């Protein structure tokens, strides 16, 4: 884990629990009052480019009580740099 | 006299509840961009008791 930070100054919260994952992975994430929430559901999907035609509802995960003024965000990848 | 126990004084705007400000910034209180060199209409939010 040396992706992009390099400068990381003191700060407050660090946390650790199990890992989560033709899986469609759907997750809801949430922001209010200086709680994060976050809800996940994990199905086999079959269909070929786009979401498909049903019903599936998302169980509750995770709750954390940190207070950020969040406005952006961005996808973590892992290129094969070899 | 015990003068580590300073505070922000000076916001662009009021706060959501429970939440905390630490930048430690330059505000500009009137028309002169501080832009970093301070000055008038230009003060230090956090100061001592
Ligand atoms: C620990 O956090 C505090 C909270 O900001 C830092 O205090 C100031 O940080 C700024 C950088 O944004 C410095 O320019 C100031 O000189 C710091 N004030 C001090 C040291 O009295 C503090 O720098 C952080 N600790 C470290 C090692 O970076
Ligand atoms: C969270 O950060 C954003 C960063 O843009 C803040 O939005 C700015 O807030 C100031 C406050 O006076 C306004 O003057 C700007 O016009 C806002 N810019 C944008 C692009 O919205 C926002 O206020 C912050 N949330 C807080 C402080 O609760």
């Amino acid at each position: 884990e040396s992706g992009v930070y390099s400068s990381a100054n003191n700060c407050t919260f660090e946390y650790v629990s199990q890992p989560f994952l033709k899986n469609l992975r759907e997750f809801v994430f949430k922001n209010i009052d200086g709680y994060f929430k976050i809800y996940s559901k994990h199905t086999p999907i079959n269909l070929v480019r786009d979401l498909p035609q049903g019903f599936s509802a998302l169980e509750p995960l995770v709750d954390l009580p940190i207070g950020i003024n969040i406005t952006r965000f961005q996808t973590l990848l892992a290129l094969h740099r070899s | 006299g015990n003068y580590n126990y300073r505070y922000r004084l000076f916001r662009k705007s009021n706060l959501k509840p429970f939440e905390r400000d630490i930048s430690t910034e330059i505000y500009q209180a009137g028309s002169k961009p501080c832009n970093g060199v301070e000055g008038f209409n230009c003060y230090f939010p956090l100061q001592s008791y």
